[PDB]
């Protein structure tokens, strides 16, 4: 495991220092449907014509990225995802840019997002939540060993694949940092108290966010909610959490140790690091090798309909991919 | 119930990342 991590780091470092660039072109793909949107732009199902492989293609508008002050963060996202390789995230298969846009092409996860399944079902059993949680613990172990902080854990970002496993998606705030960092970013419900309080923070925010996720998966709502973000932040910084009565003892105990304001006590952050989590009692029934190797049966598999089936996603207005005759923001994105 | 308070709240749909 120390050894697995060492080799993964050597592989990651080579790509990190010598990033792949301009590895496809838009005309090599057929666009089939928009799967999702946000401030970043759009994610589309596309088919690579040469192979007939389907992929998710994220399309960013350079001028919008500039207006949003996300140049460096977008550069981070692309440089990271082209360099990683892990079962529960989607590295870049291809990337490129044109006059107007930035493109990132990744493995397509057909099952939809956890968020939609979670809301519809209400909540997940502790076993069901533990299956997903384990995939997160392993991805964070991997990411943090590479000096990467993720900074946006939430159900909306966890895409379900055909086997019922998870892909962590949207690395718009991921950063390679060896010390502390200061950017106010993330999603209100999932922000650690250090972020809200404008302290310099580290990877421990990712472990706090796991606490929020496990809670939300098991309860059906988040530990800290309200109608407006400022109400949510007061609740986070006070820090008092109430657990549903259906929560097991072991679940509450882990959550007390993840949702811990005291950084000297927050699990994931201590001298034993990720093993405080992996060896906590709530995970006692978890075989971490079988999870990595995807040999455990998923508590929920979405129905096979086709490798390009989009029915586990919403419908969105389908707008064009307009490519200017003039190159926008050349210097800003020169390394992309 | 807490469940009823959540479902009646304005934040049961997909939540966006923050902007400053
Ligand atoms: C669906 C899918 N298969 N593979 C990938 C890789 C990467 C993404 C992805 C990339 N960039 C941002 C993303 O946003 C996740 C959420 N922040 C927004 C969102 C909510 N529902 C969907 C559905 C489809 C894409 C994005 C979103 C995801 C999606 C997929």
């Amino acid at each position: 495991v120390k050894e697995f991590l060492a080799k993964a780091k050597e592989d990651f470092l080579k790509k990190w220092e010598n990033p792949a660039q301009n590895t496809a072109h838009l005309d090599q793909f057929e666009r089939i449907k928009t799967l999702g949107t946000g401030s970043f732009g759009r994610v589309m199902l596309v088919k690579h014509m040469e192979t007939g492989n389907h992929y998710a293609m994220k399309i960013l508008d350079k001028q919008k990225v500039v207006k949003l002050k996300q140049i460096e963060h977008t550069l981070n996202e692309k440089r990271i995802l082209q360099a990683v390789n892990f079962p529960f995230l989607t590295k870049l298969e291809f990337s490129f840019k044109d006059n107007s846009n930035l493109y990132m092409v990744m493995e397509y996860a057909p099952g939809g997002e956890m968020f939609s399944h979670l809301r519809r079902i209400g909540r997940f059993s502790e076993p069901h939540a533990r299956f997903y949680a384990a995939q997160i613990v392993l991805t964070f172990e991997y990411l943090h060993s590479l000096d990467l902080i993720y900074r946006d854990l939430k159900p909306e970002n966890l895409m379900i694949d055909q086997q019922g496993y998870i892909k962590v998606t949207d690395f718009g705030f991921a950063k390679r940092v060896k010390g502390r960092t200061w950017t106010l970013c993330g999603t209100p419900e999932y922000l650690a108290p250090e972020i809200i309080l404008s302290k310099g923070y580290n990877k421990a925010v990712d472990w706090w966010a796991l606490g929020v996720l496990i809670y939300e998966m098991a309860a059906g709502y988040p530990p800290f909610f309200a109608d407006q973000p400022i109400q949510i932040y007061e609740k986070i910084v006070s820090g008092k959490v109430r657990f549903p009565s259906h929560f097991s003892s072991d679940l509450k105990d882990l959550l007390r140790n993840l949702l811990q304001v005291d950084l000297t006590k927050r699990f994931g952050n201590l001298k034993n690091g990720v093993n405080d989590i992996k060896n906590h009692k709530w995970f006692a029934t978890t075989d971490w090798i079988a999870i990595y190797q995807r040999k455990v049966e998923a508590p929920f598999i979405p129905k096979f309909k086709g490798p390009g089936d989009t029915s586990n996603f919403d419908d969105y207005e389908e707008e064009e991919i307009r490519v200017s005759i003039n190159e926008k923001c050349g210097k800003e994105f020169s390394e992309f | 119930t807490t469940y009823a308070d959540f479902i009646a709240s304005g934040r049961t749909g997909r939540r966006n990342a923050i902007h400053d």
